[PDB]
């Protein structure tokens, strides 16, 4: 079924903009949405088909107090995304309260693409945790979408902010988001501003313009995570059949990333799997262990080599699973697209469920616990206080995310057969 | 709630695991080829449950 | 020939030093089913760093005996396999004598792993500096050098001088006879022949005493001191039994020179 | 396991620089670090493998107040050694006290290569005895490394300074170094400035630029001492089996050097084994005796000649020894590389444990004893006095080195079964 992407907030609109521009270049699409004259892919899911081959993606752009979205509009690609669905504070509560009044018209914007498509399977959110306007509104929209579409599933391309810790209410905002996501998100893919920044300092000398260059690092992950859907294959030709292996239990739906050529500007499959399992290629910053690992490779890959590579990786033991289950490394293959550079002819990515991400959740929880004892930024603004007089949704969020931390470490324990 | 369901769960889980043993063990007598056992039985999981004879 | 030498005669390093090192980590019902020994070779060719060719396959790590339960014996074969227009030259009795020399070479690898383990096991004991420590470690140095000189003898004869012949000798019946001479010199110089068999019989006493030394890893010092004295007596007997067999074989002329250099 | 080399001090950084440049030439490496086009060897141990075949050495360069250290940086080979691990007095106590403050960051530099390699066996130090900044700092680092890494085995390529005896505190510095090295070095290879200088006067007419040319002699020794590790072998492929025959007792771990063609710029193994036992080729300046001898030969050696040659060397008796050890000379064989010239293709080196190095230790001990009676250079600097008010680590060093001298002469005695 066709995927509708709900990019929201300034940062999320930036990454959705870059994601659709990269799919414009990767597919046979021009900046005006026209089919390219120079051009074998499954473009049905991600791009709506007009009769004059206007491949307009099913992007829903939400602007709240818009600045960046004006710059999005004065672009050469403004004709490419034309489904005409752009509708006009730094606190979570301000974003939530601003979303509540316009929920019906933005939901009618959801409804129109839902009717216009043949079918719809997932809502993929370019969400920003603690992103001022994006946070809060994304949590509220996340809460509305599962009620209105109970059979349907929601993915979150969460850019989890770690910038070495400006937003002084950032742990509070992030805390409330993670409660809303843990109960009301089917899947979450996590990304880290510090980890992408350390990889920026690794592969290049870029330090000060960190966000603009990390946009490309995020967009390569976001494209390679969907390439096996966007191009056909033997297996993983549906989002949901991909999703089920990555998420074994519903509470732990958070997925780490990695890329074998971080400098993607011949290599055998044994080499690229071994390089992927090393921590320098991972883009995420008591025993600890994976719950399940998957990998997808795109390029000039020899077919009988990959099973010998799986045996070889099994003997290398660069990462060991040891959960309660039979989870194994799962090899998958896709085709690199034409017309774009085939540099690093073999190139791959991994998605995995790892217990190390609980430490990162605990970090903003620790910052929140210290800030909550101090009460230095309760904000006391009349929006904040009139919205939450009790300030107990932060405590419900704390107990829910503490359940999540305990569930992660219980998944590390030998007995997750009992209740976690 | 569980009297009708968990009764069907355990009898299916025991019947799944037994036929999962018999698939692995009858493929293990087949000495590429023996790797379908060691793929199914990855890093320590269900590679030693019941030794035949 | 230059590939079977890389695998069977253990010439290629990081392969015997991994296959033997993997097998010796375990030591009955285990280590004999085809789930571990038929897979340890597919684990060992990966850390060979030389091979993974069509020649590198057909290494059937099979057995020929079922052991029941301190000795220096672990019977295990390693057979190459060929196809039709090459099976007519490499005879099916030649590869059997390759197995016959291979068991001795793997048994030699056992010594340099277990004595390395007692050299490494004493390293964590180090403050504890006294009589009983340094006079004990002198025994390890005295016993290591014997293995490290008999292995250098083997490593000069069966891999180099018998490989200079049959390499500069080749360059259809003559291929059969030349191969049957190359192996026969490899097993003649290896002290596996029944003519010089008492010389081989003393080596088992030496190797068994080093294994008993590995058993006692200072609660029982004198029990090890007696074992060292028995070792020194047996080496001093080997020097006489090799000298009496000079009058009755120019291959053994290197051995008295290897074992004796500024001593008697 | 992979070897990490800890080159420190100005002189030690010079010899490590030249050692890695020689290995760049001898192996298939270019000054950028990438493999050359024209290039069956074991480059895993000494050279890290990058993704695009940039064989970078695992060299750790330590500098202290760098002025001439920048000459290492403005070289064509600066891209070859790129692990980015270069971190910013003529007294031993000054070097020790300067190393103590930066020990944690230089040890993190050790830790990073420790994690980055698959495995680690040894720390091979290009140490300079009485080398101003190099001495003191090298003793302190040598004391830290066995505590933190007890499983690994330390080698020291000590360039023992003898320049016909400017540093006026040189016996004090060398005295403290040898205490630290006897206690905290698993093996030491000794070299002599006057012996390499007399060899320079012998082979060429070079007298005034002695250091710059002796760098090449030291580098030939340093390369040929590890050639059997760097190139594949039937035996002694690990470093430990090589080391254990050379060092028979833990206290006497000091190793003599010599090279068969004193000018290498056909010969049978009878001749090239004979030439090692001549004192003109030895590179080092009561009965006295070797404790154990080993030799390594290079090139396409005729092997039945080595039967004849070992019997011939035994009949020649040019090497006289009768220690407590068995002391049979062990012969080894290696291959000359397929890049470098084949002129003098047969070419050999010896490493041996000899009791005559005790005389050289006693020489700087005698200089120290005279200087210690005079107290002419106690230095009285506030660093030296505040670091060592008692001046009793010099006396502790004197009793430890006097134990070493007595142990060497007891090794000459027939009863080293008893305590030396």
């Amino acid at each position: 079924r066709e995927i509708i992407t709900l990019q929201l907030g300034q940062c999320g609109n930036q990454i959705g903009f870059e994601f659709w521009k990269q799919l414009c270049a990767e597919h046979g699409i021009s900046p005006e949405g026209i089919v390219e004259e120079f051009a074998t892919d499954r473009k049905d899911v991600f791009f709506y088909q007009a009769d004059d081959e206007h491949y307009i993606p099913r992007a829903v752009l939400l602007d709240l107090e818009p600045r960046v979205i004006h710059s999005i509009l004065n672009s050469p690609y403004a004709k490419l995304y034309n489904p005409e669905n752009i509708y006009l504070g730094n606190n979570w509560a301000s974003g939530f309260s601003q979303g509540e009044k316009i929920h019906e018209d933005i939901f009618d914007i959801i409804d129109r693409e839902a009717d216009g498509s043949d079918s719809l399977e997932g809502f993929v959110l370019c969400h920003s945790i603690a992103g001022g306007t994006g946070s809060g509104l994304g949590s509220y929209l996340l809460e509305r979408l599962n009620d209105r579409y109970p059979k349907k599933l929601v993915q979150t391309y969460s850019v989890f902010p770690n910038q070495d810790e400006d937003v002084v209410v950032q742990p509070y905002n992030s805390l409330l988001t993670l409660k809303r996501l843990t109960q009301n998100a089917d899947c979450v893919v996590v990304l880290d501003n510090t980890a992408l920044n350390r990889i920026a300092t690794d592969r290049l000398h870029i330090q000060n313009p960190s966000f603009s260059q990390i946009n490309q690092l995020v967009s390569t992950i976001m494209s390679a995570s969907t390439t096996t859907l966007r191009y056909p294959g033997y297996m993983n030709n549906d989002l949901i059949g991909l999703i089920a292996s990555l998420i074994p239990t519903p509470r732990l739906h958070f997925l780490m990333t990695g890329y074998t050529p971080l400098t993607t500007d011949k290599t055998t499959v044994l080499d690229v799997m071994r390089r992927l399992l090393q921590p320098k290629n991972v883009m995420v910053s008591t025993n600890h262990c994976y719950i399940a690992i998957l990998n997808i490779i795109q390029g000039e890959v020899d077919p009988t080599q990959v099973h010998k590579s799986l045996q070889r990786i099994r003997e290398r033991k660069l990462a060991n699973f040891i959960p309660w289950g039979p989870a194994s490394i799962q090899v998958a293959l896709s085709r690199k697209s034409p017309y774009l550079p085939s540099a690093h002819r073999v190139s791959g990515l991994m998605m995995a469920n790892h217990t190390s991400i609980s430490s990162l959740f605990e970090r903003t929880c620790r910052q929140y616990d210290k800030l909550r004892k101090r009460e230095a930024f309760l904000e006391q603004f009349r929006k904040e206080d009139m919205f939450k007089d009790n300030f107990d949704e932060m405590d419900t969020s704390r107990e829910i995310v503490q359940q999540l931390i305990d569930e992660y470490h219980a998944a590390t324990r030998p007995d997750y057969i009992s209740w976690g | 709630l569980v009297s009708g369901f968990e009764a069907t769960i355990n009898k299916f889980d025991k019947n799944f695991s037994a036929h999962l043993l018999d698939l692995l063990a009858r493929l293990s007598i087949y000495s590429g080829m023996a790797s379908v056992i060691s793929r199914l039985d990855f890093n320590g999981f269900y590679t030693e449950r019941l030794e035949r004879l | 020939y230059e590939a079977l030498r890389h695998f069977l005669l253990m010439e290629d390093g990081e392969f015997a030093q991994s296959l033997s090192d993997l097998l010796f980590e375990k030591l009955p019902g285990e280590l004999l089913n085809p789930l571990v020994l038929n897979s340890v070779l597919s684990k060992a060719l990966q850390c060979s760093l030389h091979g993974d060719t069509p020649h590198a396959s057909n290494l059937s790590l099979a057995l020929k005996y079922l052991p029941e339960v301190p000795d220096v014996l672990s019977c295990l074969e390693l057979r190459y396999k060929v196809d039709w227009p090459l099976n007519i030259v490499i005879t099916e009795g030649c590869v059997s004598k390759y197995s016959g020399v291979f068991s001795f070479l793997l048994q030699l690898k056992l010594m340099m792993w277990a004595l390395k383990d007692v050299c490494f096991h004493l390293k964590r004991t180090a403050m504890a500096g006294s009589v009983q420590f340094r006079q004990l470690q002198l025994f390890k140095h005295e016993m290591q050098h014997f293995v490290k000189v008999i292995q250098g003898y083997i490593a000069n004869q069966i891999l180099h001088v018998t490989w200079c012949e049959f390499r500069a000798r080749l360059a259809l019946e003559e291929i059969q006879r030349a191969h049957a001479e190359y192996l026969h010199k490899a097993v003649f110089r290896g002290l596996l022949t029944e003519k010089a068999a008492p010389v081989m019989n003393v080596i088992h006493s030496i190797f068994s005493l080093v294994l008993k030394f590995r058993s006692q890893l200072h609660p029982n010092f004198a029990l090890m001191q007696q074992s060292y004295n028995t070792f020194k007596y047996y080496s001093h007997f080997l020097f006489k039994v090799v000298t009496k067999l000079v009058n009755r074989q120019p291959h053994l002329e290197d051995f008295l020179l290897r074992i004796n250099f500024n001593n008697y």
